[PDB]
Parts: structure tokens; sequence; C-alpha cells
């Protein structure tokens, strides 16, 4: 318990920084 | 007559306030107009919870939800929430409910007598929505100004009175709050608590002087952000992660209200010391701790041995243990080991509830909160019969609270809803494609198929 | 589009409101005088606020009898 | 032409089979965590102890269920609303026992839902569409966002969230009845305006499109084949569905503009379940649906029950059976 | 029914007081304001023991079953045994101090509660002080 | 030209409200029942049949109000007014349930008469009548349920009564005595009434979402004129939208609203074969194999053996009250009842 | 230049005319005395 908290933390952080980072990498760009 | 019809705006009739979106000084007086109608009724309700008030009764068990509102700032209240001056209270009533005429007022003039937009008469006042810039130049000054609120608050807890302190000896009383915490780490530690049981994120701010210092905190880095955003525009890395218009700062707002909503049908709900219960009732964690209590007040009062007595199931009836080992109250209550209200930390110990503190130290004002806080549960109906859903139609009580949450959960719930409408419209707006798919460009049919 | 004179047209006619400010009042009255003056307890059979029990006896007066049942909810009522 | 904007360049990409999405970067891993989770847990996950007293309710398809009665039975009562991960357990077992499968499958699904909301605006924004259908897919979203975390948060456990399980979704339901008097609660009869009236209406605009279609095949064939995707021409004759349903009940009930029509299917049901959601969200903190026991009274003041005091006593009977040992004092508080 | 003195006689001491349909609708109001939010119904919602039945109270020590003597438990409430003395738990008009919801009920006015208390029982049945069984 | 003939030409004569040759059985049918309905929720009561109010005249409000059923002691009577039972005497006539009966008969004669006219329409202007084919499963509703379910139980007294509150109880009747969510074909109802409301709020707000841009306002509902032959809204970039957002979308418009007229339609279709099972009580009450698990065995709990203990608070808690005829009195003791509650 | 008297107008009345009645006969109920 102790590893998986960190495992969790630094998936769900990646995760999370690629959602925030690819819609602060121009989202109102991506449109038809 | 401009943006009047459907033929000169595009926009219909239910939708006709989308006409004022570049109309600034109808739009201002739009707003100001609205601003007086919010003022009218905090006017108008505190004069209706006034002129209906029994000060006998206690605040909850009225109907009252800005009575408990004024009397949380220090207005009127002495020793454990019982008001002996009315007058700071129908003050607050008349100096809103006049307000709004001048609000009212000046939204009528701007609305339907003023300029229609502010773009020529003033372009200190007159904006863009585009323009961005001038978008946090009206932004800082609003920031500033939430600063000087967030600083009356304070200037109300330091100077002028001091707020209602639930956590005052010897019961509550008004308490001028002299050393608030002026600590980041506490300040900003409640904002990396969990929003999860026994860390309760922000809601778990349990003493005026985190609330105090908290708002010096919010209230300085507002007026340090309004000079901010009033001395720059906004940068390379914000101008390509918004949509720059006048619904995108909507939706922008919306969503902060829908945030800010949902914390405070949580704060009313979970916190009592901003919330306290001799204004607002109990909470429900309140209750039902309330209501464990008083059968372990009742039960060794008659000469039960309260911390061996079993429950039906193996547990502690009156003393079971928290999962993180805490004696804490048997029953179902036991979801609510969380919960700190002032007539139980005499009996909380170092292991949770002190058993030797039950049995010969629960004093009889302790026994009377117990009885009051569980018969004034925040169960209700919505005709307002007290109780359960199978009780009967003698107790007309529904807690503050449960008017509080639930309409505050209504409420930020469709503002999350027109969140996402207008989010979703001012990205499609500022694209080109809210109105509908161009038939002789569909971007499908210029995209590759599936499969 | 079928012939109808429109809705628009009749109610905002005056000709309407001579009709209709003295017909909707006065069946808004009568329909008061069929429950103030009493017939409202009467056609229907609907007890009055003194008639769901005896004056001492607090039984349900509930029917029992399916071709003795008429005869049997006079029974209950000439016990009020 | 790094491996970002090589990455975003397939996150964005309308060309996947399945559109990712940068709410689907979290909708994914999220939504598969509580898939995997979800079918792990209706198949072997040992007895949960739900109420927190030791008596441990069996969800799992191996301890003696079948699809219907089986379950993922929420989170111990003695946890509440806490915060319970695996690793705030010191075993897999107890994390097994209290309940800790459920909250990682409701976390996980709503945060994964919610992620499916953006995601489905997401598109709309890719392809050139108007972007409201995440707002009406915001309806079954509040709808589990009130019986898997509003209603817990309100009644202050994760307990008292809905069951992840048929039978188990019908014992909150009539627990919530037995509580709350959900049927006499004006949301949730706006609710069942909402979903009885959507399928009025999906039965409505199915039948009166079906009815209207032009002939363009033969008896011996299927009518669906009348239609080539992607057609200019309308497969029906919007016309004849007016003339046919404003002559059923008369002309102006009647939505003769597709488009005004296609809001009402939309929000007809969105702002009924969007009510209804808000039944779940209000009775959460036990704003309680309409009390009327013992409302009607004679001029003696004997009680003359209705048919509110007919569920009054049902409501009765599944309170104090519900959680048959939970209780230890009279007030059902939370 | 109607509400009739036969259900207006009630004993005030062995004599009988008559009640008004003003003095009993007053009295339910001032049990609602008051009481109700424990004693709803005619049980106790604080201790499910000790309901407000008249056979309850006839059987409370001194006895409750009387107008006089529920005035004197609403001035001087006892436990049901008479031994112990619960004003200080219990709303009296000897703890206006604690409980502010009994600082106006004056002579007249709590005789319509002593009123209340034991003329609903006749007019209920059970249900007065029988609980959720009898709802 | 005789007078069918002319009949038939004023009966189909252009109107305002259609009346047609169906307006015969449906106009008067359709007006008395619900006509009866408010004249029974205004007026009569349910002291004879139910001990019940359920009435505004004796101060219940709409939620509370119903018409309710008649007695057991009527059994499956028709309860014509002037039947032996009322003998003409329309005072008797509504204590007796025979408003119900009333309600019950002519609704469902207005029900064939309002089925009657969407065929009776639908000959008229040329269309198809899926409309009366879709209306079929509200018929079938109103004659499981209504009609059915109390022909099958002892009397009219066990079907629902017309009222909020006594559906309410009629729901909560099902789920104590029938168990009727455990039922498989009441499950394939909420499938089709949701996957109903799901198809009306999924394919209302993908048309209004796909919508081309035929004006240039934006208000979008002035793009559309009724006589035009375009396609209102993108069925391609909606196909699109769904295949990569759901997995899987509908290609053909007729296949899509053939899917949402069979949805619900198929949903109540099945509960009507749920509640004819229940009107001879053949209920998915238990799972045998469970209960024989639970009964040997004190430590297995499913929320299944908790919704039967449920069941069996609701069937003697409501009873003695909701079945008034049976003389069910249930003393204080043989209420199945938890700990403290 | 329209009629009057048409199925329409029938339509109309037999439903509001007992409305207007019931609506004055409910609200004559919210005065009755208990
Ligand atoms: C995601 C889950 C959010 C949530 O579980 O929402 C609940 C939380 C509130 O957390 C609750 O907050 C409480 C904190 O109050 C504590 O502090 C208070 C101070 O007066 C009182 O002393 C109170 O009695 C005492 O318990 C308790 O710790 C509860 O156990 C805890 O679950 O809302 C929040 O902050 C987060 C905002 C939630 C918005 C609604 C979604
Ligand atoms: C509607 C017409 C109506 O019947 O209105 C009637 C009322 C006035 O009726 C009075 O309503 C009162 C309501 O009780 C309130 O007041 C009482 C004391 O006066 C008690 O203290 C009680 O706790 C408190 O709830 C009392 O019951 C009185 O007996 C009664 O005369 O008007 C009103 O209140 C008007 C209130 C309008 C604003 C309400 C907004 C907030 C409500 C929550 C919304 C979101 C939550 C979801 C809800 C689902
Ligand atoms: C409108 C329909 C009226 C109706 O149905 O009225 C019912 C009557 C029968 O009357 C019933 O008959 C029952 C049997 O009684 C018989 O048996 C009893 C004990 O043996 C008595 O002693 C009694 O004397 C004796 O007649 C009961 O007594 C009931 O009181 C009484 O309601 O049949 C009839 O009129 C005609 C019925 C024959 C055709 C059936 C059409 C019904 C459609 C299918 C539904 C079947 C039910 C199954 C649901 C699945
Ligand atoms: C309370 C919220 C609110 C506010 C502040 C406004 C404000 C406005 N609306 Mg909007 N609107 C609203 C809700 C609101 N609306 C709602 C609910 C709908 C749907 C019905 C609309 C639909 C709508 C449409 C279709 C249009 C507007 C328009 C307008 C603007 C100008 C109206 C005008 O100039 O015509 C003149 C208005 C009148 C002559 C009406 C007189 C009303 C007066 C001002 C009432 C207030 C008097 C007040 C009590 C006096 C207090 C002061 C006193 C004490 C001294 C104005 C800014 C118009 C616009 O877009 O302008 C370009 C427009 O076309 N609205
Ligand atoms: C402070 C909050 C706020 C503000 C300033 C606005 C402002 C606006 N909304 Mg939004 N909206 C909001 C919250 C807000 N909304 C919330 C909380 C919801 C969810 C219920 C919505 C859902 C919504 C929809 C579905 C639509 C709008 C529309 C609009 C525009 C015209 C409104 C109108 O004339 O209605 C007049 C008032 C009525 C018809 C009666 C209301 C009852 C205007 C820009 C319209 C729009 O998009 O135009 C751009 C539109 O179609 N709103
Ligand atoms: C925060 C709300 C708000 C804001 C930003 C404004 C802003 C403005 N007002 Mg308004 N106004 C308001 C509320 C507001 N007002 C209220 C509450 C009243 C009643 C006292 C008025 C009554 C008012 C009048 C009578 C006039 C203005 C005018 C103005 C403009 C010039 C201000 C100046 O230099 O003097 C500016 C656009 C002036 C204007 O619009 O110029 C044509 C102007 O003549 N205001
Ligand atoms: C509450 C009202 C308010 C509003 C609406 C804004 C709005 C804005 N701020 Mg301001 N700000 C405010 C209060 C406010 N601010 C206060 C009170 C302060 C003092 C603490 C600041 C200090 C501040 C700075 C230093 C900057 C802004 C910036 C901005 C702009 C970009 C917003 C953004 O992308 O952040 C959304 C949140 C994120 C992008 C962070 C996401 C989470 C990260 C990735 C986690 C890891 C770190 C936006 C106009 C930026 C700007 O453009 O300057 C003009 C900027 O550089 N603000
Ligand atoms: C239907 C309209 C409506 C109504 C009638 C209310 C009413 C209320 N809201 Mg709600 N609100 C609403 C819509 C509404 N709201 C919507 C749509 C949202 C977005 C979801 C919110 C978001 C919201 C939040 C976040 C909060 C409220 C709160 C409240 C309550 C107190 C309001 C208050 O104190 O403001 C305060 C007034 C101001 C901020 C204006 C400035 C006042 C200055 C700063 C005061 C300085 C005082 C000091 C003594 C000065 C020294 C002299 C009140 C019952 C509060 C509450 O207690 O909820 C439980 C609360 O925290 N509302
Ligand atoms: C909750 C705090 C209460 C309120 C408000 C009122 N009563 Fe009470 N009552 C309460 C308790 C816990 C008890 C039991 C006390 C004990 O001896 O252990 C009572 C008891 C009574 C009785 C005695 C009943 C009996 O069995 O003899 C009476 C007559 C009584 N209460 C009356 C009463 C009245 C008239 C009130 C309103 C003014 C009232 N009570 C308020 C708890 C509470
Ligand atoms: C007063 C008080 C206090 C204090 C408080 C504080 C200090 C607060 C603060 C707070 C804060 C400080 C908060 C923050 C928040 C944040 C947020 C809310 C965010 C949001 C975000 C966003 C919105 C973003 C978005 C995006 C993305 C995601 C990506 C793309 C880009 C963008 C940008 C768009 C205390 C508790 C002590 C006590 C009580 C009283
Ligand atoms: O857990 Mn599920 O349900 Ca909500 O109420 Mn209290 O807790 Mn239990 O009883 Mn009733
Ligand atoms: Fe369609």
């Amino acid at each position: 318990m102790e590893t998986l908290k960190i495992t969790v933390y630094i998936v769900v952080t990646f995760f999370v920084l690629l959602f925030v980072f690819g819609f602060l990498s121009g989202d109102p760009a991506r449109n038809p | 007559a401009t943006n009047r019809d459907q033929e000169s705006s595009g926009f219909a009739w239910w939708a006709g306030n989308a006409r004022l979106i570049n109309l600034s000084g109808k739009l201002l007086g739009a707003h100001v107009a609205h601003a007086g109608l919010i003022v009218f009724w905090a006017g108008a309700m505190t004069l209706f919870e006034l002129a209906h008030f029994i000060p006998e009764k206690p605040m909850y068990e009225q109907g009252l939800i800005l009575i408990p509102h004024i009397a949380t700032l220090g207005w009127g209240v002495g020793p454990g929430g019982e008001v002996v001056d009315t007058f700071p209270f129908f003050v607050v009533g008349v100096v809103h409910l006049i307000s709004s005429a001048v609000l009212g007022f000046g939204g009528v003039y701007h609305a339907i007598r003023g300029p229609e937009t502010l773009e020529e008469y003033s372009s200190f006042f007159g904006y863009d929505w585009k323009d961005k810039n001038k978008m946090t130049t009206i932004l800082g000054f609003h920031l500033i100004v939430l600063g000087i609120g967030a600083l009356l608050l304070v200037a109300k807890a330091m100077f002028f009175g001091g707020l209602y302190d639930t956590w005052a000896p010897g019961g509550g009383d008004v308490r001028v709050i002299t050393n608030p915490t002026l600590d980041p780490r506490v300040i900003f530690g409640y904002l990396l608590k969990s929003p999860f049981g026994g860390e309760g994120w922000i809601v778990s701010v349990n003493n005026l002087e985190d609330v105090v210092g908290g708002h010096i905190w919010i209230g300085l880095i507002c007026i340090a952000g309004g000079i901010w955003h009033i001395l720059t525009t906004p940068f390379g890395w914000a101008r390509r992660a918004f949509i720059w218009s006048g619904e995108a700062y909507l939706s922008y707002s919306l969503g902060a209200l829908s945030m800010m909503g949902f914390i405070a049908t949580c704060f009313v709900w979970f916190n009592n010391t901003v919330y306290p219960s001799e204004f607002y009732g109990p909470t429900g964690p309140e209750a039902s701790q309330a209501q464990a209590m008083t059968f372990l007040i009742r039960d060794q009062k008659l000469g039960a041995n309260v911390g061996s007595a079993q429950g039906p199931t193996g547990l502690g009836k009156y003393l079971m243990r928290s999962p993180t080992g805490e004696i804490i109250f048997g029953g179902e209550t036991m979801r609510f080991w969380d919960f700190r209200g002032p007539w139980l930390e005499p009996l909380r110990g170092p292991n949770g509830l002190d058993l030797n503190k039950i049995k010969n130290d629960i004093q009889p004002w302790q026994e009377r909160r117990a009885a009051e806080y569980m018969t004034h549960a925040p169960l209700g109906s919505l005709n307002s019969v007290g109780g359960v859903a199978t009780e009967i139609n003698s107790v007309n009580f529904v807690s503050p609270r449960s008017w509080l949450a639930t309409s505050h959960f209504v409420l930020a719930f469709f503002f999350l809803v027109g969140h996402l409408w207008h989010a979703g419209r001012a990205r499609a707006a500022a694209a080109g494609f809210e109105k509908g798919i161009d038939r002789e460009s569909e971007p499908v049919l210029s995209m590759p198929s599936l499969d | 589009t079928t012939g109808e004179r429109p809705f628009s047209d009749i109610i905002t006619s005056v000709r309407y409101w001579v009709i209709h400010s003295i017909t909707i009042p006065a069946l808004f009255i009568a329909g008061w005088l069929f429950v103030s003056t009493g017939l409202a307890y009467d056609v229907f059979g609907t007890p009055r606020p003194d008639s769901y029990y005896a004056q001492e006896q607090r039984s349900i007066p509930l029917v029992t009898d399916r071709f003795e049942a008429k005869q049997q909810v006079e029974t209950f009522l000439e016990q009020l | 032409a790094n491996l970002w904007e090589r990455f975003c360049n397939w996150v964005t990409s309308t060309d996947n089979r399945l559109y990712v999405g940068w709410f689907g970067v979290i909708m994914i891993p999220t939504l598969l965590a509580a898939t995997i989770c979800f079918v792990i847990a209706f198949i072997a996950a040992p007895p949960v102890d739900i109420d927190g007293i030791r008596e441990p309710v069996s969800g799992s398809l191996l301890y003696g269920n079948n699809i219907i009665t089986g379950a993922v039975v929420p989170s111990s009562n003695a946890i509440g609303l806490h915060f319970y991960p695996i690793w705030e357990a010191a075993s897999l077992d107890e994390w097994l026992y209290n309940g800790g499968p459920y909250q990682l499958i409701i976390f996980h699904f709503l945060l994964g839902a919610s992620c499916y909301m953006g995601r489905q605006w997401e598109l709309s924004y890719r392809l050139g569409m108007r972007p409201w259908i995440c707002v009406a897919y915001s309806a079954p979203l509040a709808s589990a966002f009130a019986v898997f975390l509003i209603y817990p948060i309100g009644q202050g456990s994760f307990s008292d969230g809905m069951p992840l399980g048929i039978s188990g979704t019908f014992n909150f339901m009539i627990v919530f009845q037995a509580e709350h008097n959900i049927l006499m609660h004006p949301f949730h009869q706006l609710g069942v305006a909402g979903v009885f009236g959507g399928a009025l209406f999906c039965a409505m605009h199915g039948s009166l499109v079906t009815s209207s279609l032009i002939r363009e095949t033969t008896e011996t064939e299927s009518a669906n084949y009348g239609y080539k995707f992607g057609q200019e021409e309308e497969t029906y004759n919007i016309v004849a569905a007016h003339g046919y349903f404003g002559r059923l009940i008369f002309q102006y009930a009647s939505f003769n503009n597709s488009r005004s029509l296609h809001f009402f299917l939309a929000a007809w049901p969105v702002v009924g379940v969007w009510f209804a959601a808000l039944g779940i969200s209000t009775m959460a903190f036990n704003l309680n649906g309409f009390n009327f026991n013992h409302s009607v009274i004679d001029a003696k003041g004997n009680v003359i029950n209705t048919w509110a005091d007919i569920i009054n006593r049902a409501n009765l009977g599944m309170e104090v059976m519900h959680e048959r040992n939970a209780h230890n004092f009279p007030l059902d508080l939370a | 029914a109607e509400l009739t003195p036969e259900v207006l006689t009630v004993p005030l001491n062995g004599k009988t007081i008559t009640l008004t349909e003003k003095q009993y609708l007053e009295g339910k109001r001032l049990f609602q304001y008051a009481c109700a939010s424990c004693h709803v119904g005619g049980i106790t919602k604080t201790n499910p023991s000790l309901d407000l039945r008249t056979e309850t109270l006839a059987l409370a020590t001194p006895p409750r079953d009387n107008i006089e003597g529920l005035v004197d438990y609403m001035k001087n409430p006892t436990t049901y045994d008479g031994e112990q003395e619960i004003a200080e738990v219990h709303p009296s008009l000897r703890s206006a101090d604690i409980f502010p919801k009994m600082r106006n009920l004056t002579e007249k006015d709590l005789v319509a509660i002593a009123g209340h208390i034991l003329v609903e029982p006749k007019i209920l049945g059970d249900k007065w002080g029988g609980g959720k069984v009898y709802y | 030209r005789g007078w069918f003939d002319i009949l038939d030409d004023w009966l189909k004569r252009d109107r305002f409200v259609f009346v047609g040759w169906s307006g015969i059985l449906l106009f008067p049918c359709a007006y008395l029942a619900l006509g009866g309905w408010l004249t029974g929720t205004t007026f009569v009561t349910s002291w004879y049949t139910h001990g019940l109010a359920s009435s505004y005249l004796e101060g219940c409000n709409f939620l509370t109000v119903a018409v309710s059923t008649p007695a057991n002691s009527m059994g499956h009577s028709l309860l014509l007014l002037w039947g032996p039972e009322a003998q003409g005497d329309f005072t008797r006539w509504c204590q007796l349930g025979g408003l119900w009966t009333f309600i019950a008969l002519h609704g469902a004669f207005g029900l064939i008469g309002f089925m009657l006219r969407q065929f009776e329409i639908a000959r008229l202007v040329g269309v198809r009548p899926y409309n009366a084919i879709a209306f079929s499963a509200p018929i079938a509703v109103f004659v499981s349920v209504f009609l059915i379910y109390p022909l099958g139980q002892s009397s009219w007294f066990f079907a629902p009564s017309f009222g909020v509150a006594a559906i309410f109880r009629f729901l909560l009747f099902f789920q104590g005595f029938h168990n009727w969510t455990l039922n498989p074909f009441h499950m394939m109802g909420v499938a089709g009434v949701l996957g109903g409301a799901l198809l009306c709020a999924i394919h209302g707000a993908t048309v209004e979402n796909t919508l081309f841009q035929d004006g240039e306002g934006a208000s979008t509902f002035r793009a559309f004129n009724p006589t035009q032959a375009e396609e209102t809204y993108s069925m391609v970039t909606a196909n699109r939208f769904w295949s990569q957002i759901f997995g899987i979308a509908f290609s053909n418009k007729r296949w899509l609203h053939f899917f949402m007229l069979f949805v619900p339609v198929t949903g109540l279709w099945m509960s009507a074969i749920g509640v004819v099972g229940l009107a001879l009580n053949l209920r998915s009450y238990d799972f045998i194999s469970q209960e024989i698990r639970a009964a040997e065995d004190p430590e297995f709990e499913t929320f299944y053996t908790k919704n039967l203990l449920l069941n069996e608070g609701i069937r003697a808690w409501m009873a003695p009250q909701d079945q008034p005829h049976e003389n069910f009195v249930f003393p204080e003791e043989v209420l199945p009842r938890g700990n403290a509650l | 230049s329209y009629p009057i008297f048409t199925v329409r107008w029938v339509a109309v009345h037999t439903l509001a005319v007992p409305t207007i009645f019931f609506l004055g006969a409910i609200a004559a109920m919210q005065f009755i005395q208990r």
C-alpha cells in the first residue's frame, strides 16, 4: 500500500497533466 | 430600436437577453437592475423574515435563512445565539431594500434610457468583449472590490463587533477575533485537504481564526490580483487557452459559480462554525450524533453500562470504535464520527469519546442541546412537515440547512448546465458553426471514413 | 386555416367579453354555490366534516355486500 | 514537430475510429478502471459489510448470486464519506470487506462519465457541430452524480449510494421511498413526466416519421432501404406527418417545424431527468417529498386517511424493515 | 364525528372542566409551538418509554392525567415517579432561562396544552401516544 | 349519395378538431372518462369503498385525490348506474365505486376510439398507421393494469385508482406483494421506457446539434420551412459523431425512427405480459435457489433478500389500511420490524 | 365573416364550461371550515 499509492498518484497526474496541457496546447485552434 | 426583433439581431424573444451582448450601455442596465433585484431580495426577505420573527423561538425553527447570516456576523445576538436586539437585522433589511431603488434607477436608466453602447460616450467605460487588456481592467476593478469586501468581513470580525463564535467558551458568544491565522501553511493547508470524510476540504474550517485570516489572505490576494489585472494584459499562453468572447467569460463565470454553489451547499450542510447551529440548526452529522448522545445520556441515567452495552450486531450500542480507533457514537451515526460540535467536545478526550467523561461529567446544557438537536434534525418535507417521510403533520420544521443546501444544489447544477451550454456555444461561436453546419463546406464529407 | 374564427380574433373581440364577463364569473359563482350551498355533499354522497363517523363510533363504514350494498350505505348514513 | 504536437495530432484526431480527445485521456483510463473493477467485483468480490455492523452482503456471482441479484455492494457505513482507496487498507481482503471496490468504481465511473460529457463536446467541436449533446448527457450524468455521490454526501456515507447491481438498485429505490417519499416529491414527478413523456415522444416521433416515409421500395423488401445514407432528400414527408398529427389532436398542438420538434424531443426528457436528478440531489439533504400524513381530519379531529396515508403505511413498512439491525435509536436521522 | 363537550370534558383536578373549540384549537397550536418537537403524536422522541397517553399520565407520580396535574408538570416537571426533578432538561416555567419557547405561556394558555394533551387521545384513539404502529 | 355518404362527409369534414367516425366513440367516452375523473376527484369520496378521503371536497389535494376503485365485495361487477348494486341511485353509485368503473370503461372505449381515430386519420391523410401501432402499447398497458389485473384478482379493488397518490399506492403495492421490480417483464419495460426517453433525448439533441445553417440568425428554428425537401440536419455528421463517441451509430434514418417506434412500444408491451401474469399472482417473487441458500445459511445476505424483507414490511404494515375489507387486525407485535424502528 | 357555433365551439365549451364551474367549486372548498 506505500507503493501502489504513489504508483496511482503518478499515473493520475500524468493523465491529468496530459489533460491540462493538451487543452492548453491550443484547443481553440483545433476547429474545422 | 436595434437588436429588438429577430430581424435585426438574429436572436429570438426567449434568447432576447442575448441581443444585449454588444450593447454595453444596455448590458450595464441589465446588470444593475439585476443587482438591484438581488439587493431587493436581500432587503425584502430580511424584512419578511423579521416581520414574521419570534425572538423566543430559535432561528432554525422559523424558516429563516437571512437573519442567521446577519446573526453569524455578530449583530444583535448574545450568549448562545439569542437575539437581544432585532434592529441590526432591520437595518440590513432597510439599507439593502432602499439601495435596490438606486440600482433599480440605474438599471432602468442604462437599460431603457441611457446610451445603448458605452463605446462612444466613455472609452474608459466602453468595452469590447474581445479587447483582452480592458477585460482584465474590469476584472482587476472587480477583484479589488471583492478584496475590499473580504476585508470588510475581517473588519467586522476584528474591530466592529466580532463574529458569532460557536466555539466560544461556555456556549456560543459573539467574539472579537483578534489573533487570526496569518500562517499560510494553515490557510492554504485547507486547500490541500481532501474533500472526503474526516478531511472535508475547506468546509472543515472549524474556528473563526482561520476564517478571518483566510479572508485576510483571500482579501489581499484579490487586491493584489486586482492590481495585477489592472496593470497587465493577458499573456500568450492564456490567449490561446481561452475564447475571448462575451459568452465565453459568462461561461467561465457560470462554471465558477457552479463550483461555489456546490461548495456553499457543502458549507451549510457540514460546517457549524461559519453556519452556527444556534442560527441554522444542527447539521445532518450534528443531529445523528445528538440522537446517540441523548440515549447515551438517558440510559446511563437509568444505569446502563454504556461502554459495555452491545448493539444487536456485536457493535457498541452507544460506544463503538471508528475504523481509525476512536471511541465514537454507536448506531448508524458511526458514519458521522468526523463531526465536531461544541456540545460534545467536553466528552472527547484523545481516544475519541471518554467513557469516564460520559459517566460523571455530562452537563445538563449538553443534554438539552442534544435533545434539541435530535428533534430538529435537517429532515423535513417539501410542505415543511418535520421528521422523516413517515412522520405525521405536527412539526413545521425544515432546517435552513436543508433549504440552503437544496436550493444551492438546484442552482449550482443548473449553473453547471449553463456553463456547459455557454462554454460549448461560445467556442462554437468563435469558430463559426453555432448556427449550424454549412452545406457547401460540410466538414465530415471532407473528413475521411472510419472503416 | 380550416374556416373557424381565429382565437386571436374571438377572445380579443369585445363581443366575447360582452358574453364572457358575465358567464365566466357566473359559472364560477354557480360552482361556488354548488359547494357553499351544500349541493355538492348531496349529489355525490361525499360526507361533510361531521359525517364520517357517528358521535361515539369510530369504525370505518365499509361496504361488505354487493346486492345488499345500497341499503348498507343507508344503514351507515342513518347511523349518522 | 516533437512527440507532443504529434501526440495532440492523435488525441484530437477525428480519423480515430473511436475519438479520444483530451477528455478521453481521462475518460478512457478511468472508465477502463471502472469497468475492469466492476466486472471483477460483480463476479468475484467477497461479501461487503455495507451497513458497517459486521453483517456482510454478498454481491458477487461466485458467492451465490445471479445477474439480477448480483451487485457491487456499496462501501461500509463504518467508512462513511471517507476516502477509501486500496492504500487506505492494510490488506486487499480488508479493502474488499469494507466495500472499497465500490468507491473505486464510482470514483472512476463518475470522473470518467463527466469526461464522457466533455468528450461529447469535444467531438462536436472537432466536427463543426453545434455543441449541446453534452448538455443533454448532463441529464443522465447528474442522475449518476446524485445516486452515487450526492445522495451519499447528504446522507454522510457511500453505503447510501446506489449499489452497482440490478436488485441493489431496487433496494436503493425502496429505501429511498421509505425515507424520502420520492413518489410525492414533485421533482421525481417531473422526472416521470420526463421519461413517460420521453418514451411517448420517442414512440410519437418514431411512429410519425415511419408513418410518413415516401414509397421508394417494393413490399417485397424492407422500407428501410428507401433511405440511402447521406442522401439529400428527406426520407419522409414532414408535411404529411404534420397533416396527420395536426388532424389527430388539433393543428396547433403540432410541431410543423422539424427543428422545433427535435428541440422538444431533446428538451422534454432532459429537463425531466434534470429535475429528477435534482430530486435525488435535494433528497440527499433530506428535503423529502410531500408529507400529507394525517392531513384530512374531520370535525371531531379524527384522521380521515387518504391515499397518501396508505403510502405512509407502505413507507412505514419499508423503513422499519430496511437494515433491520443497523438502527439502535428510534429516529432514522440519516 | 364532531368536536363537542362530551369530548371537551376532561378531569381538572375529582372534577371535570370543559374546554372550548377556541381553547382546544389554541392549545393544539401551543403544543406544536413548544412541545410537539419531542411530543409529536403523543410519544416522546427523546424517551420513547414515556408516551403522553392518558393511562401513562394517570399512572405518573403525581397523577398527570389531570389538567391541574399537567399545568403542575409544566411549572415543575418531575420524573415519572416524582423523585427526581427535571426542569433543567424539560421545558417549564421554572426554565424560562433555558427554554425560551416557554416564556410566553400564561395560566390561561397552559391549561389549553393541558387541555390538548387530555382531549386528544379521545379524538385519535390509540394513535395518541401510539407511535408509527398507529399512524 | 345517401345518408351514410352524407354523414361520412360531415364527419370527415375538415375542421379545427377532426371528428370522424371514431369521434362518435372517442369524443363522448374520452370526455366522460376525463370528465368523470375530475368529477370523482372533486366531489366523490372513497369513504365506503376504501375508508379514504379522495376528493377536493374532503380536503385532498391534486396529489392525494383519486377516483378510487370499488369495494372488494363488488367483485368484478360492472357497476352500471342502473345495475343491481346502484339501483339507479346516483348518490349511492358514486359511493359504491361506480365512477371508477365509469372511468375505466369509458376510458377503455375512448382509447379504442383514439386508436381507431389514428387509423381513420391515417386513412384520410394517406399515411401509414404506425402511430396506431405505436398506440398499442398504451392500450395494452391500460388494458392489462386497469382491466386485466383486477379481473385476475378478486375484484376491481386491486386495480389502480385514478389518482396521483393512488397510483403511488399501486406502485408500492406491487413491490410489496408482487416484487414487480424483480419481474423480468417489468425490466424490459424499464429498458423500453428509459430507452425511449434516452432515444427521445439523444435523437432530439443529435438533430438539434447537427443542423444545417439555413438562416443567418443565431436562433436556428426559423431556418426551416416545412415545404422544403432538404434534410434540416446533417445525418452524415451525426453518424460520424456517434460512431466515434459511442462506437455505433444509426446510418439509416428510417431504421432510426423505427427503432424509436420499437423501443418504448416493445417495453410497454413487455410490461403488459408481466402484469397479466401478476393478475394471476404469477410473480417473479423469489429465486428459489437463493431462498434455499438463505434459509439454511443465516449469513448469506444479498440485496435480493433485503428487498424481500422490505416486501414483508410492505405486506404487513400497509395491508390493514390498504385492504380494509379483509378486516386485518394485525397486533403491535406481529408487525415485522427491524431493531429500534 | 365567420361562423359562431361550430364543432370547435362545442369542443371548447363542453370542456371549459364545467372547468370554470369546477374551479368555482374547488375555490369554495378552500373556505370550508372544519
Ligand atoms: C430581470 C432580468 C432581466 C433584465 C434586467 C432584462 C433587461 C433587458 N432586456 Mg431582457 N428578458 C428577460 C429578463 C431581463 N431582461 C426575460 C425573463 C425575457 C424573456 C421574456 C427577456 C427577453 C428580452 C427580449 C426579447 C429583449 C430584452 C431586452 C432587454 C433590454 C432592454 C429593454 C428595453 O430597452 O425595452 C424597453 C422596455 C420596456 C419599456 C419595459 C419596461 C420595464 C421597466 C424597465 C420595468 C422596471 C421598472 C422598475 C421597477 C423601476 C425601478 C426604478 C424606480 C424605483 C425609480 C434590457 C437590458 C431587449 C433588448 O435586447 O434590447 C436591445 C429585447 O429586445 N429582454
Ligand atoms: C424535548 C426536549 C422535549 C420538549 C420540547 C418537551 N418535552 Fe416533555 N418530555 C420530554 C422527555 C425526555 C420526557 C421524559 C422525561 C423523564 O421523566 O424521563 C418528557 C416527559 C413529559 C411528560 C411526562 C410524560 C409521562 O410519561 O409522565 C409530560 C407530561 C410532558 N413531557 C409534557 C410536555 C409538554 C406539555 C411540553 C410542551 C410545553 C413538553 N413536554 C416539551 C422531552 C420534551
Ligand atoms: C477565505 C477562507 C479561507 C481561505 C481560502 C482560500 C485561500 C481559498 C483559495 C482558493 C483558491 C486559490 C482556489 C483555486 C482554485 C482554482 C481553480 C478553480 C482552477 C480552475 C482552473 C481552470 C478553470 C482551468 C482551466 C483550463 C484548463 C484545465 C486547461 C486549459 C486551459 C484552461 C486555463 C482553460 C480558509 C479556507 C483558509 C478558511 C475559510 C475562509
Ligand atoms: O444506511 Mn442505507 O438507509 Ca440512509 O436512513 Mn438511516 O442510513 Mn440506513 O436507515 Mn434509513
Ligand atoms: Fe427525427
